[PDB]
């Protein structure tokens, strides 16, 4: 269910407080490490020589408690950005002092406010703490959805609250976070604690946070309504936000005093538990795809590489995919042998990349469904898999199946095919070089022959995710280009992100390819109208294929094949994030390039500003031929 | 130590307030060590403070005391770290101090309380950014205002007007309130935005002038009427924490700072006296009602100092 904690700014005895909040059902406690009112002097005598102790002893909890149950809080008098020089100097010293103490205690996180626009000196001081010894602990930057200045009651006669529509102004708190994090150069240790108020802002203002590293959501007691039986509860819209935040699996923090008295603080908490246990329970995909969220993987290259036995296991574990293939072959057979010919006419069906044989079996199930006669070839270059095929053809298929252990581009067929069937497709359709493989094989398809699939089309959509940008960035490796990470696609269950525009088709391929001169290179230009303010971090890729007539496969979200878990989305990063303003168009350029040896993608953003061309010459990433 | 009185008094002396009869109210917090709590003390011999076994009454508070005020002659209204305003009642004999109400209405440290000229209402301020108006008799919040955009530093009730008080905040606003107006708050202060305001005191006679102190050690004399900044002197080398007017006909201004010094100023904000006696932060000042030349300061150095002001 839910991981949640108590925020307090009063701890008389840390023993009792912790027990109490544990008793109440909290997983952890956010509290000061020094007394919030205990302003300290570092420079001026006499205050400087204030006899210690400066705070309460580390001996008061176990190492294990400090490690797991406690989040620290910067003292609220500490103002590194004060315009008063002496306050700035003491606030630097005190911020260091307090951060160093959290680190001494081995606290797993430490809360710091972004409660105004200028946090430059705060950023500078935090970045220094981070660049003093490599540690794991997190900084939770406490940012409001809505600036307190824009939340204030309209009760100052000579200083009224402006009610003029304010698109950018209502997003100012995101800019506070954005600027702070940019100064701190996207440290993986700096994340967001999103503080939520009674007034939810516009949905555009909430949308600003879609791709951001939110670790916690702070819920004041204030924002809870009361129901008839006096229980604390939340507005339908507060509930919607909570549901959004549960999907992002953040930790919830309850702050402020009890405003529902003849109820404990577990009443707030039980409400949250109530909402999580009462969420739409996860579909099959959402459970399959669960552990894989924002996890970057190399795209498979099953041409250049021999896939492992367990790789084929998981391909085979997607029945919806093979139902579709059965059905496409089913339909194609009936179209090709009339009932009066069923028994005199036997169709040569060649599986091209047969792996351990599920396409062969589907072809078999299809023919007995169609009550038509089929001769199979099962062509596979991975000789490890050929082992599985040949044990199958001996023990089960018998001689209806000729297993061919060769490359389809090289194989000399004893005869031509009525139908070729292939599943040579990656998450970006042509990224496994299905075009080149099928081009090489097409000379042995009969002049009236069907390829299944007949067609595939790749799609791109620009995305915002500071989370994924940071994950890519952290894939630097010794003994290559320090920026190579950014010039290669990743397969990933895209999760913490914002789609900035509807996907658009990128590259399309047709089989058989009639072209007199066939050329599988490509140059596409795409314009993505963007209706928000945002930061572009890369392009989600998806694909659609026509197996046969109306039978298709898709991971394109708008047309996703339902309950098919094969093929996560692909992600083209860019080296430098690009600010985009509501109304602006993102223009991206993609090339498919090749030698005799290798095929690769190059890409450039050309609007609202230009990127570098990514992966020029295939220097960071290529697909082997 | 009387019945119900702690053997030991928390180190950080936060509040000092003479009653009419010359008896001394002390608030103190524990701002360090294992236990972060606080205490209330009555010293009918003011020369015996801060020593705990020469006290008329004393008691332990759950949490630390951020601010203090007398309510008449037996009431103590308390701004807690706990987010509670708490009303402590004196004893008949006046030998113990006993909780009358303790209300958890603020979401953060209660930083500031003031009793309104009424005597039956008070206004608290808090780090939760709100200002609340209290019926003391009924033990409830009548009003609650989110006027400000940062934590509230000071709230000071007008001497003679039970609907009027000042507030100031790190949002750099000084607010003149009047609860009779549908929009009660009016933003007041100098021409240019200057340094955050830290302390407020109404002139005890002219209830349309007050002084504020800022975080840069300047004390400033303001006229609500001309709504412009009359006089200001740079009195302190650190934030001005408290401003206290003497009981005198033409009253003297006691100025306390985190620079650990006391200044006493005339009406024109000129320097008369100054005391380095303290070697930590100076927290409060009260003038003896009995001897108007006596000025009593407390500090975090746990010194109770009696000043003779010439
Ligand atoms: C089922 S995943 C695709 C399969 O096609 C096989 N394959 C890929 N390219 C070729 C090729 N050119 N010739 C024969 N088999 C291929 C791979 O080894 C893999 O088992
Ligand atoms: C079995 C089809 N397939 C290919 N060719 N690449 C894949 C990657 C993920 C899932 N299925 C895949």
């Amino acid at each position: 269910r839910v991981s949640s904690g108590r925020d307090l700014n009063c701890v008389p005895e840390i023993a009792d407080t912790l027990g109490a909040v544990a008793k109440q059902g909290f997983d952890f406690l956010c509290m000061p490490v020094f007394h919030p009112r205990f302003k300290r002097e570092f420079i001026q005598e006499p205050a400087k020589n204030r006899p210690g102790p400066q705070t309460r002893s580390d001996l008061l909890l176990s190492g294990r408690d400090w490690n797991t149950l406690i989040v620290g809080k910067l003292s609220p008098w500490i103002r590194p950005d004060s315009k008063v020089e002496k306050i700035r100097r003491n606030s630097e010293a005190a911020m260091l002092q307090e951060l160093n103490f959290g680190a001494y205690l081995g606290l797993p996180a430490f809360l710091l406010p972004l409660n105004q626009e200028d946090n430059t000196n705060l950023a500078r001081v935090l970045t220094n703490h981070i660049h003093t010894g490599h540690h794991s602990s997190m900084f939770w930057m406490r940012v409001p959805l809505v600036a307190p200045e824009d939340l204030r009651d309209d009760i100052i006669e000579n200083a009224p609250t402006t009610h003029t529509e304010e698109y950018s102004g209502e997003e100012k708190t995101w800019m506070w976070w954005h600027n702070f994090r940019t100064l701190c150069d996207y440290s993986k240790r700096i994340a967001v604690a999103l503080e939520i108020g009674a007034d939810l802002p516009s949905n555009h203002v909430i949308d600003r946070w879609l791709g951001e590293p939110i670790k916690a959501a702070i819920l004041p007691t204030s924002i809870f309504l009361t129901n008839k039986k006096g229980f604390p509860v939340l507005s339908k819209m507060h509930q919607r936000l909570i549901f959004r935040l549960l999907k992002l699996e953040v930790q919830f923090i309850i702050t402020g005093t009890n405003h529902h008295s003849e109820k404990e603080f577990c009443s707030y908490l039980q409400y949250l538990e109530y909402l999580s246990q009462n969420r739409p329970p996860p579909n099959a995909y959402e459970l399959f795809a669960k552990g894989y969220e924002d996890y970057l993987q190399s795209p498979l290259q099953p041409l250049m590489d021999n896939l492992e036995s367990q790789t084929y296991e998981v391909f085979e574990k997607d029945p919806i995919k093979y139902s579709q293939y059965q059905q496409a072959i089913y339909k194609c057979l009936l179209d090709r042998v009339p009932e009066e010919e069923k028994d005199t006419n036997v169709q040569v069906l060649m599986v091209l990349g047969a792996g351990r044989g599920p396409l062969v079996n589907a072809s078999l199930r299809a023919a007995k469904q169609a009550d038509r006669r089929i001769k199979l070839y099962a062509v596979e270059k991975n000789p490890n898999a050929v082992v599985t095929l040949e044990n199958w053809q001996f023990e089960e298929w018998g001689s209806q199946v000729t297993v061919v252990s060769s490359d389809m581009r090289e194989w000399v067929a004893p005869e031509k095919a009525d139908i070729i069937v292939s599943e040579l497709l990656g998450s970006f359709a042509d990224n496994e070089l299905s075009p080149e493989c099928l081009d090489g094989a097409q000379h042995f398809l009969k002049d009236d022959g069907v390829s299944i699939p007949g067609e595939y089309t790749s799609f791109l959509a620009p995305i915002s995710s500071s989370k994924l940008y940071n994950e890519v960035r952290a894939c630097r490796e010794k003994d290559r280009d320090p920026e190579a990470q950014f010039e290669m696609p990743y397969v990933v269950r895209l999760h913490n992100f914002h789609q900035l525009s509807a996907p658009q088709p990128c590259f399309t391929f047709s089989h058989p390819n009639r072209d007199p001169m066939i050329d599988n290179n490509r140059y596409c230009t795409l314009e993505f109208p963007v209706e928000v303010n945002t930061v572009l971090h890369g392009f989600a890729g998806y694909f659609e294929t026509v197996l046969y007539q109306d039978i298709t496969l898709s991971i394109r979200p708008e047309t996703h094949s339902p309950g098919m878990f094969s093929w996560f989305p692909i992600l083209f990063p860019i080296k430098q994030p690009i600010t985009v303003r509501e109304g602006q168009t993102i223009c991206v350029r993609f090339w498919r390039c090749s030698n005799s040896k290798k095929v690769w993608y190059e890409w450039a953003v050309t609007a609202p500003v230009c990127s570098a061309i990514h992966n020029p010459t295939g220097r960071s990433y290529t697909i082997g031929l | 130590l009387p019945p119900n009185a702690p053997a030991c008094m928390e180190r950080q002396l936060e509040a000092a307030r003479y009653r009419s009869d010359g008896a001394l109210l002390l608030g103190a917090s524990s701002l360090s060590g294992r236990c972060w709590a606080g205490s209330l003390w009555l010293f009918k011999d003011p020369c015996a403070a801060p020593n705990e076994g020469f006290c008329s009454a004393g008691v332990q508070t759950e949490a630390g005391v951020a601010d203090l005020t007398w309510v008449g002659e037996r009431g103590i209204l308390v701004a807690s770290d706990s987010g509670a305003v708490e009303l402590w009642e004196l004893d008949e004999n006046e030998t113990l101090i006993v909780s009358k109400f303790c209300k958890y209405e603020h979401d953060d440290i209660v930083s500031t309380v003031s009793v309104l000229s009424s005597g039956t209402q008070a206004v608290s301020g808090s780090k939760d950014i709100c200002i609340k108006v209290w019926d003391l008799a009924q033990q409830v919040v009548l009003s609650s205002y989110r006027a400000h955009a940062a934590q509230v530093t000071c709230v000071a009730a007008s001497p003679h007007k039970d609907s009027v008080f000042l507030s100031c905040s790190e949002d750099n606003r000084i607010l003149l309130w009047d609860t009779r107006c549908p929009k009660p708050a009016s933003q007041i202060g100098c021409s240019a935005p200057g340094y955050l305001p830290t302390s407020l005191a109404w002139h005890p006679q002219q209830s349309e002038v007050f002084v504020f102190g800022d975080e840069n050690g300047t004390v400033s004399l303001v006229d609500t009427k001309s709504t412009s900044c009359v006089l200001s002197s740079a009195v302190h080398s650190q934030c001005v924490t408290g401003l206290v007017f003497s009981p005198h006909s033409v009253p003297f201004l006691a100025s306390l700072s985190e620079d650990c010094s006391l200044a006493v100023l005339d009406s024109s904000l000129s320097e008369l006296f100054r005391s380095q006696a303290h070697r930590d932060f100076v927290r409060d000042a009260t003038w003896s009602p009995l001897n108007h030349s006596l000025l009593t300061t407390v500090g975090w150095d746990h010194q109770v100092v009696h000043h003779v002001v010439p």
